[PDB]
Order: C-alpha cells, then structure tokens, then sequence
C-alpha cells in the first residue's frame, strides 16, 4: 500500500524516466532474461538476442501498461483488469519471476538515473511496482 | 560457477567499489527500502528517516564489514559456503534473519552498483554479479539447509 | 486483490466461526509459538506456556481485528490502519511471520471446519489473509 | 530434529492416513490455493475449476506418488537429502520450481492432516509435522544450494 509520498515520488521518477520508458521496460526484460534465464520460457517464440525487435516491443507494451498504472495508481485493479488475467488466469506465471522483473526495472532505472534515484525514490518505486505485481498475479474477476 | 569473461569483468569493476562507502550505501538502502530490517539494529540510533540513515555513522561502519564480507566471497567464488560459515551461523542461529533478506541485500547493492558504474553495469556485467549475490545469500543461508 | 467470490467465501467461512473466533484466534497463535519458535522474539515479556491467560486474551484481539477485516474487506487500509501503525511503524514485523500466523489460523480451521474448509474456501481464506497481512506490513499514512 | 516423541506422534498418525486419499488432496489444493502451480501439471487436463481439480484422476493418482515420497521421508529423517537426490534434480535442474513452491506443498500437505484428524492433530504433533515437511522441502531444494 502506497502512502501520498509514495505516489509522488513514483510520479516524479517516472516522469524523469518519461518517452524512454520503453527503453527501459526493454532493457529490464533483457537483464532479466540474462540474469535469471529460467524467465526465457514464457518468451520461447522471442528472439532474445541484444538489440532484438521483438523485445524492443514488448518493453514498449509493459512500460504503457506501467505509465497506465501510475495514472490510475488509486484505481490499479480496474486499469489493469485485462492484464491481471493474462498474468494470474491465463499464463500463470509464477509470482517469482514479478520479483525478478521488478528487480530488474530497478536496476534499470538506478543505471539511468544517477542525479534521481534517492533511497526514497528506490523505496516508492520498489513498494509501486509490488503493488502492480500484486494485481498481475491475483485473479480478481 | 562464472565464465572466466564473467570473473574478469566482476573482477575489474570490484576494484572500482568504494570500500568505505558503498556497503554503508547497500546497508542505508535496504534499511529505507524494506523498514521491517531496522528491528534488527536497534542500537544504531537515529534511523527515523532516509537522510537519518544514510547518514548514520554505525550504518557506513557496519556496511563496510558487510562489503569485507562480499570482498571475501569474491577471493573465493569456488567456496562461498565455507567463506560464509561463521557469518551463516550469526544470521542464522543467532539472529534468526529470514533469508529472503539476505537476497534483498544482494539485490539492493547490486541496485547500488548499476547506480554508480550506470553503463559500464551492462547486462551481462549484472547476470555475473547476480549470480555472485545469490551464491553469497545462499551460503548466508546455509545454516537453514 | 479478492474476488467477489472470495469476500463471499471469507465472510461466510468466518461467519461459521463466530463465537469460536478468540479461541481460534489463541489455537493459532499457539500453533505458531510452537510450530515456529523465532516469533516468540515478537513477544518477548509473555508467558507462551501452553493454556496462558495472556496467549487466549491476544488471540481474541487478533480475532477482533480478522472480524472487523472481514467486515471491511473493500475498506481495509482505512479500517485497519491502527494496525498497520502498530504492526508496520512501531513493532517492523518481518513479513515472514505473517505467512507463518496465516498458516497456522488455516490448520486452526481446518482442524475445527471439516466440511466449511473446502479447498475453494482454504483458496479465498489464504487470499484474505495475505490482503490483511499487506495492510499490516506497509506504512501508507 | 524430530526427538523421539516427535518422532513416535508422526509415525502413530501417519499409520492412519488413507494412502489414496490425502495426497492428492493436498496436490489439489496447491493447485487451488496457488494457482500458478498449475502451470506445471497442464498435462493432467481439465484444471480449469476447484471441483475439476479435485476430481481430476491424474491429480489424485499422481498426489499418490506424493504422499509416498513423504512416506519415504518419515522414514528416513537423518538422510532426506541422500533419500530426495534424484527428485531434486528433477525438480530443480527440469522442472526448475521454485523452492517456496516446496514449502508451499508441505503446509497445505500439514492443512490436510488438520483437515483428516482435527482434534488429534494437536500443536505439537503439527509442529513436529512442520518440522518434517520442512526437511522434505529443503531436501528437494537441495540441487539449487
Ligand atoms: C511489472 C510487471 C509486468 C507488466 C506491467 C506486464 C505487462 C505486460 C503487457 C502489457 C503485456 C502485453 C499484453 C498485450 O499485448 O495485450 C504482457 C504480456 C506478457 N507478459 Fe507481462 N507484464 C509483467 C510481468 C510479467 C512477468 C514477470 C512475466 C513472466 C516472466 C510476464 C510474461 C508475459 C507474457 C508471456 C506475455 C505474453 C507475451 C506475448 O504473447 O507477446 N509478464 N505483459
Ligand atoms: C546478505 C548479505 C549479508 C552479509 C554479507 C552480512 C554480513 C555481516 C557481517 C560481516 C557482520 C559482522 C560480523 C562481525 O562483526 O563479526 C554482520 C552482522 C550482522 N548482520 Fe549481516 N550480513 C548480511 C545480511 C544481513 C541482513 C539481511 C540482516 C538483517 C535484516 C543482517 C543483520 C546483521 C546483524 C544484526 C548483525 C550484527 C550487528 C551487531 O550486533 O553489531 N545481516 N553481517
Ligand atoms: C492476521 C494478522 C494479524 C492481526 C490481525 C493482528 C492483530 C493484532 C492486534 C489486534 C493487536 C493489538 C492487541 C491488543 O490491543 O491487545 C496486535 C498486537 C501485536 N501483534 Fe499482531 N496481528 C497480526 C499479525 C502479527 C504477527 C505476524 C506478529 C508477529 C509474529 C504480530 C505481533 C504482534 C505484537 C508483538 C503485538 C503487541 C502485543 C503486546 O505486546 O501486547 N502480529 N496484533
Ligand atoms: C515439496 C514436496 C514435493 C514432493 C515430495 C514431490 C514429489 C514428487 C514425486 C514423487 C514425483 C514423481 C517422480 C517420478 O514419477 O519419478 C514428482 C513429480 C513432479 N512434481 Fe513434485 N514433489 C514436490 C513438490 C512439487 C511442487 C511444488 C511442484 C510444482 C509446483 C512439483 C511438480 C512436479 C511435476 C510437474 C512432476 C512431474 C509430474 C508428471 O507430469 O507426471 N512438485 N514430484
Ligand atoms: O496505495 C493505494 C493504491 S496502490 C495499492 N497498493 N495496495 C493497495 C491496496 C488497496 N487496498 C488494499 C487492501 C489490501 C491490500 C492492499 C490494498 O493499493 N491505495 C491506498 C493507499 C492508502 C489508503 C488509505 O490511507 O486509506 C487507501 C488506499
Ligand atoms: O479485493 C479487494 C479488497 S481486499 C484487497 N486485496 N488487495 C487489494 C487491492 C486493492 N487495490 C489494490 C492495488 C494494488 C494492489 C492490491 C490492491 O484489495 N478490492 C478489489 C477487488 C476487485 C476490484 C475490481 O474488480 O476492480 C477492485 C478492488
């Protein structure tokens, strides 16, 4: 649960991550699949190699649905309905691997924001992106 | 169990860490981030918000000798469990630390790392310092197993 | 994040629980000194001995609070944020303990509920409880 | 450790479990209870519903090598590594569950024998059930340590 500084601080970050979001949402996949390849069998079709289109895109995708949810941060389940039943009813992905990809989009923004990545900043960010993970996995509707 | 690319490359940015400062910076963060590990450093004083912590003088001086620890399991990648033995059983039998903060740790600092060596921390540079912050946690952890 | 079949599953599981709610409340708090030796460190100063006045007494106010969660199942971070006060910003529980409390009020009922402890039921109950559990961890005010 | 007494509540209670009921009612269960493990056991069929699981024959007969495994366990609790090598790998170096995934399996595994006995599945026979079902858990583990 997300106290008022908390949103603030994941609407400021997020806003200095701004149009490279689906850079970075990219970049995440990739320290993830590299770092704990075991998450590479929920993208066997996926060209995972350096520099890939496919990841490039998808990136893209998860990065949208995350500005989605900081602007409907008091109203995640319902903006992410479509998406909690992917995760939690269709595909059911273990919720292990949303610790490693949220690991990963923190290393990620630590590597990109060395002027904005306070100690508050991390924690804001790291208890937003446990709030998503929680909606992802659960089966709601 | 890292290629020897991959011990050259944790090898070479290792040399660059600050001893002094970035396990105090690890330490800080995991007492921000996840607030339930401030019960277990109650004698540390002020650590009643993040400026408190990351400026604490017992946050840096402890984190230095968790960082000796890493620099330790770093000069023995071939036995973490033996390096870790006697730390594994302070955290463990003593301290009673779940091990899911012990991969929190290792996670933040490798948090830290991509802060300060940004894009020298590639990828395939963090794939080898995750692989050496789970040996670490798990050797920590040993005395649970 | 419960579904609406969830709430329906809780309150009625914990509606057959009425009277007995303090009792189990105590059974499970029991469970866990036993069962998990390391959360006696949360309760350093009381006497834990098997039939303990004080142990029954904390079951029952541990079993008010689940009454009140489960009455506001749509409201909890406003109806329990004393709890999370005391349990996030003054005691720092480890999350840990609250999985193994959960488990434990889960044996407690199932021990005493044969044919309400459907696995549908245990399904929703676990669900509750990491909800409460969430609230009680995180500092949001 | 289990000590003696533990030792001799475990072995009286598991003499009465019905050997084709319970284990695949605690396998049904994770599968409820955690969804995701579902994922592993897609093979089996229809999955789709509490009652399908539960009724699902390959669920049940498969829970039956389960509850075996466990009954393996019990009798064999100063060697669970050496008696669960070859299920770690499977496990761990196949399968690669997650090792809470194992931990999850022996709660709802102790769920079902409160469920079964009741009463008679009194605290400290369950915290001598927890401390088996934590041994099995970390036995299967074993292969990722
Ligand atoms: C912050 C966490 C996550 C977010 C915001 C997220 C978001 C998304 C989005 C937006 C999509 C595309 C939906 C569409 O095209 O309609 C998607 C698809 C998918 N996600 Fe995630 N996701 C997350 C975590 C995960 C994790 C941890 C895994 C597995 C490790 C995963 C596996 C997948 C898979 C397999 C697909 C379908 C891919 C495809 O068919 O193209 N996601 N996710
Ligand atoms: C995961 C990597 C960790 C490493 C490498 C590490 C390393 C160390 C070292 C080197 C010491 C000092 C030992 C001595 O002076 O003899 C220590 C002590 C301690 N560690 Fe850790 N530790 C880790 C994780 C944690 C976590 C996650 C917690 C708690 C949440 C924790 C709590 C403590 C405490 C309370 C002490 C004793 C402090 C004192 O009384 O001065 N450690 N650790
Ligand atoms: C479902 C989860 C939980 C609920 C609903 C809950 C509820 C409560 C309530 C209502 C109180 C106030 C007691 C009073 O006013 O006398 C309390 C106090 C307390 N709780 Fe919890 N609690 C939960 C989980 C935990 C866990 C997991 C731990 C630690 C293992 C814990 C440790 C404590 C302690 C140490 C106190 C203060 C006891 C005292 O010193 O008097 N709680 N809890
Ligand atoms: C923790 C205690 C567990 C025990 C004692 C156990 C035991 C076993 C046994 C005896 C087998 C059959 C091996 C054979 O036929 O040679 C097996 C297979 C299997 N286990 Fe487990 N297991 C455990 C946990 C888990 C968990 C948590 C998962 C997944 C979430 C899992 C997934 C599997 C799968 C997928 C198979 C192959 C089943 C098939 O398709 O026939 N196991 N396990
Ligand atoms: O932080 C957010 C939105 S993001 C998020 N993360 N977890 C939850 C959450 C809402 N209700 C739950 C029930 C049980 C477990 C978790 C949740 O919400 N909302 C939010 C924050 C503070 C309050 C307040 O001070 O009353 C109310 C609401
Ligand atoms: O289930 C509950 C109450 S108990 C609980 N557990 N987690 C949450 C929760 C609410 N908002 C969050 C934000 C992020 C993370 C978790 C949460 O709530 N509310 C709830 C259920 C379904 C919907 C819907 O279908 O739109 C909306 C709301």
């Amino acid at each position: 649960v997300l106290s008022p500084a908390d949103k603030t601080n994941v609407k400021a970050a997020w806003g200095k991550v701004g149009a490279h979001a689906g850079e970075y949402g990219a970049e995440a996949l990739e320290r993830m699949f590299l770092s704990f390849p075991t998450t590479k069998t929920y993208f066997p079709h996926f060209d995972l190699s350096h520099g890939s289109a496919q990841v490039k895109g998808h990136g893209k995708k998860v990065a949208d649905a995350l500005t989605n949810a900081v602007a409907h941060v008091d109203d995640m389940p319902n903006a992410l309905s479509a998406l909690s039943d992917l995760h939690a009813h269709k595909l059911r992905v273990d919720p292990v691997n949303f610790k490693l990809l949220s690991h990963c989009l923190l290393v990620t923004l630590a590597a990109h924001l060395p002027a904005e990545f306070t100690p508050a900043v991390h924690a804001s960010l790291d208890k937003f992106l446990a709030s998503v993970s929680t909606v992802l996995t659960s089966k709601y509707r | 169990h890292l290629t020897p690319e991959e011990k050259s490359a944790v090898t070479a940015l290792w040399g660059k860490v600050n001893v002094d400062e970035v396990g105090g910076e690890a330490l800080g963060r995991l007492l921000v981030v996840y607030p339930w590990t401030q019960r277990f450093f109650e004698s540390f004083g002020d650590l009643s918000t993040p400026d408190a912590v990351m400026g604490n003088p017992k946050v840096k001086a402890h984190g230095k000798k968790v960082l000796g620890a890493f620099s330790d399991g770093l000069a023995h990648l071939d036995n973490l469990k033996g390096t870790f033995a006697t730390l594994s059983e302070l955290h463990c039998d003593k301290l009673h630390v779940d091990p899911e903060n012990f991969r929190l740790l290792g996670n933040v600092l490798v948090c830290v790392l991509a802060h300060h060596f940004g894009k020298e921390f590639t990828p395939p540079v963090q794939a080898a310092y995750q692989k050496v912050v789970a040996g670490v946690a798990n050797a920590l952890a040993h005395k649970y197993h």
